[PDB]
């Protein structure tokens, strides 16, 4: 038991500008592999490496190269990213090429755009529980909405009195498009947190819907009027109410 | 090459589910199942015969692989991927994955109390949302197909320490004519759905 890490986990790039994604594992495994996953196609292998200084094309290598100078690392290199390389990439490692467990990294979501003009961070709002729900059910549901973001590179979480909560939460599995009539529609995503009425009723309890957005980096050039859409957290909050 | 049905397969909690794949290569001799939640990394489930609620089986003559999940739970909801390869005695034996089947296990809602509630923004704005909640898992939430109204699909939350699960969907819009009364007019919702005043 250890693990496979990939860096970065999220990345936006313009078409044609070279990037590399690292994959690293500390288990001294000889075999490492890169796949992409796309709707309808499942995992497709891009390239694999049976050991140090051994690499081999997989089923969909075009547009990718790799290297294997050491056992620990197996980077994926895209010399000239194209839009159809927009995808979710998984690195995996195993003691040997098959007939053995493969351990997968957490995934790297890469979006390759014609330019970066349509990148925007979310705005976040918390909607407080209905007094009608409280009286009908003795429970209280808060709703969080993250709106206006693009691309769909977000992680939403809830924090109650400064600690993350998972019980009584459910977040949409995918966002929806806010302006699906326009190109590169910004997206929206909703989540619910439900607590007991007693808990919502206490004005000392503090509830925060936190959205981590992964956007442009320090180095990315930005020339639009508005603030650069860098990686950032955007939150909204509510306090309990006796009401 | 591996053929696997994408689903989604929807079943009620407590049902037995069967997931399967078919393959064409007779050298395949190792067979495992991987389970992938949301967009997270696949993780080995079975490579065995039985393991509690799980039984993996293979018929090499039929080239047909199956995973059975007894007493299925909403927590089983995931994509299941069959993986397979030749022996290590083989010249090449690269593991390959089928393209996965998505399974949804529908929560058993013991005491439905379907209602549509209006929630207001904490910050103020005149902004609100409409929350349809507490309906049974038979209920489908439709996308209204109006470009200026947004409706999420149903999502199940679990209040572990109350032994309580509930479904909900959210709708919101800026259209001046939007109201919780009409928000889910495009869906078929229980006649007893509560619309507070």
């Amino acid at each position: 038991e250890a693990q496979v890490t990939q860096n970065p986990r999220y990345l936006i790039t313009v078409t044609g500008k070279k990037l590399t994604v690292t994959c690293s594992q500390n288990m001294n495994h000889e075999y490492m592999s890169w796949y992409r996953q796309d709707p309808g196609l499942g995992l497709r292998q891009i390239y694999y490496s049976m050991n140090v200084e051994v690499t081999d094309k997989g089923d969909v290598p075009e547009g990718y190269k790799v290297s294997r100078k050491e056992k620990r690392n197996f980077p994926l290199i895209l010399e000239s990213p194209s839009p159809n390389q927009t995808s979710l990439y998984f690195c995996a490692s195993s003691i040997q090429q098959g007939a053995d467990t493969q351990y997968f990294g957490p995934g790297t979501r890469l979006t390759v755009l014609e330019d970066l003009k349509n990148v925007f961070p979310p705005e976040v709002a918390v909607f407080e529980p209905s007094e009608a729900e409280i009286s009908h059910t003795q429970k209280a549901t808060l709703v969080c909405l993250a709106t206006g973001f693009y691309p769909d590179h977000v992680e939403l979480s809830w924090w109650v009195n400064g600690k993350e909560v998972h019980s009584g939460v459910c977040t949409d599995p995918q966002p929806l498009k806010e302006q699906p009539a326009l190109n590169d529609s910004r997206y929206a995503l909703s989540s619910r947190l439900r607590v007991s009425a007693t808990f919502w009723q206490n004005p000392r309890n503090h509830f925060r819907c936190q959205v981590q957005f992964y956007g442009l980096s320090e180095n990315d050039e930005w020339t639009q009027d508005r603030a650069k859409p860098v990686t950032q957290i955007v939150s909204a909050e509510a306090w309990g109410r006796a009401d | 090459e591996v053929e696997q049905d994408p689903g989604p397969l929807s079943v009620p909690e407590g049902a037995i589910v069967s997931l399967n794949c078919t393959y064409s290569n007779s050298a395949f001799q190792y067979f495992m199942w991987y389970r992938q939640y949301s967009r997270k990394g696949p993780e080995l489930l079975m490579y065995n015969k039985e393991d509690g609620r799980f039984t993996a089986q293979v018929d090499k003559s039929s080239k047909y692989i199956s995973l059975f999940i007894r007493d299925s739970q909403p927590s089983d909801s995931a994509t299941y991927l069959c993986a397979m390869s030749g022996l290590k005695e083989d010249s090449s034996y690269k593991l390959i994955f089928g393209s996965g089947t998505r399974l949804l296990v529908r929560p058993d809602i013991q005491n439905p109390d379907p209602a549509v509630y209006q929630l207001r923004d904490s910050k103020s704005s005149d902004k609100s949302v409409c929350l349809f909640t507490d309906f049974d898992s038979q209920t489908n939430v439709s996308q209204s197909k109006d470009s200026d109204v947004y409706i999420t699909d149903k999502c199940v939350l679990d209040m572990r320490s109350m032994d309580f699960k509930s479904n909900s969907a959210v709708a919101w819009s800026n259209k001046s004519d939007f109201a919780c009364a009409n928000a889910f007019n495009n869906s078929i919702i229980p006649e007893d759905t509560f619309f507070p005043s």
